[PDB]
């Protein structure tokens, strides 16, 4: 390689090399004086703005510092405005400051930066890239949409962009539509199409038209360290945690939190009951486009390991109850709430995102007939008043064909084998 | 969005720096 000095910055090249080699040996300390005096001997001096930043970038990481980080990052748009900076050097700047804008969460900045490459570079189609992830990143999928089709307007074969199109598909619901874009993305071995979400969403998508080829490609993404098994694909993973589709409270070691549920349990449906009857609207629709037919919708007591208080008015005596088992309130990679499914409710096989949490399911208003729900090779049934738990990471599937509405009462918990530093430190989810 | 019983969403997780 890269063109990284104009034509001033070639005659200090010796003050420039001194200063980085200082930053390579990792005498940050050493290095950021030596930059801050080139910046203020040389202040129009690209390169040694550019140090000056990648310093601060090192120092936030040595102090694991979101301040500093956010001075380098000024710090990358200031080479920007500096005059006559080489296209490298410029390219260079602008990604990591949207690269660490994103670390930091300042997504609608990265967006910013990433427009801004884009404008100055109209012929690199990777930048283009990054500006539609930058949309993904903050939910917009319909500007994400338009930047890939642009993409491939003009590079048609570009598998990162056929990728991350054909995952805008599917979370469209286009599932025909994105399946060739997720295969021929995946298939042309281009850097970024090697990602567990596109074998995740390409083997998805597939189950759910009924290409028998779905589980190819579900070994292919776990002998490539995607998913820990063909069954078990979910992405946000700690690994080596105990890996079993059906567990009995005992194994779980939860069994006063299993007990207080199963003894306690008409409280619990008769809340859900009276909201039903008279506050039906806290139930939402499931909207995560796991239903083939039918209806389904939840009443949320805690997700993310927090409490929602005005829907606990909803169901003040069950979140009474519940507030005495932190191993499911403070679960940040699960939820607690009602879940309503009534008949003709087919929800397609899915896994969740995380091998982190159990599920349990409290039976709280069962038909006789029609209900079941398959985890990995085997099926079982809710009963009224009893508590049902599986690793929804691996692979499950509900049917709901009684002649009445189904309630249970979903409750997740830490994985058992997550040490309480784990617990405290892992992201929510 | 959230990833709640599934993994619709392109990331899970919320950015928040160190
Ligand atoms: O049967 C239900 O209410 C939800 C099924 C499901 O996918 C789950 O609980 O993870
Ligand atoms: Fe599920």
């Amino acid at each position: 390689k890269p063109k990284l000095l104009n034509k001033f910055d070639k005659t200090i090249k010796a003050e420039l090399d001194a200063a980085e080699k200082l930053r390579k040996r990792g005498k940050i300390e050493e290095a950021v004086n030596a930059f801050k005096e080139l910046v203020r001997k040389y202040p129009q001096s690209p390169r040694a703005r550019y140090g000056k930043a990648q310093c601060e970038d090192d120092l936030a990481e040595k102090r694991r510092s979101n301040e500093v980080l956010r001075g380098a990052i000024e710090t990358y748009q200031e080479v920007a405005s500096l005059p006559d900076v080489p296209a490298d050097l410029l390219k260079l700047s602008l990604k990591r400051r949207s690269d660490r804008q994103q670390f930091l969460g300042h997504m609608r900045g990265s967006l910013l930066t990433l427009q801004r490459l884009v404008q100055l570079f109209p012929n690199d189609t990777s930048l283009k890239n990054d500006l539609g992830v930058g949309y993904l990143l903050i939910g917009d999928n319909d500007n994400a949409k338009k930047v890939y089709e642009e993409v491939l307007s003009v590079t048609p074969n570009d598998g990162f962009a056929k990728v991350h199109y054909g995952f805008i598909l599917k979370a469209q619901n286009k599932i025909a539509e994105s399946i060739p874009y997720l295969k021929e993305g995946i298939e042309s071995g281009d850097p970024g199409t090697d990602d567990g979400r596109f074998y995740f969403h390409l083997g998805d998508a597939m189950q759910r038209v009924g290409n028998k080829e779905a589980y190819k490609w579900y070994e292919l993404g776990h002998k490539r360290g995607h998913f820990a098994s063909v069954w078990q694909r979910s992405l946000y993973n700690v690994n080596g945690l105990k890996a079993q589709p059906w567990w009995t409270p005992k194994e779980t070691g939860y069994t006063e939190l299993v007990k207080s549920l199963e003894r306690n349990w008409k409280l619990i449906r008769d809340e859900g009951l009276a909201v039903m009857d008279k506050a039906k609207g806290l139930f939402l629709p499931e909207d995560e486009n796991l239903r083939e037919k039918g209806d389904w919708s939840q009443f949320t007591l805690w997700q993310q390991g927090r409490r929602n208080e005005n829907a606990c008015k909803g169901a003040p005596k069950t979140c009474t109850l519940l507030e005495k088992f932190p191993e499911t309130t403070g679960c940040r990679r699960g939820q607690i709430k009602y879940s309503i499914m009534h008949p003709g409710t087919h929800v397609w096989p899915h896994t969740g995102p995380t091998n982190c949490r159990l599920r349990m399911h409290l039976g709280l208003v069962i038909p006789k007939e029609g209900c079941k729900i398959r985890c990995a090779n085997e099926t079982k049934t809710w009963e009224e008043g009893k508590v049902l738990i599986f690793d929804d990471s691996f692979e499950h599937e509900v049917w709901q064909d009684a002649s009445s509405f189904r309630l249970i009462f979903i409750v997740d918990v830490w994985h058992p084998e997550l040490t309480p530093q784990q617990r405290r430190s892992l992201p929510a989810i | 969005g959230k990833c709640k019983n599934g993994l619709g969403e392109y990331t899970c997780t919320s950015l928040e720096g160190f």
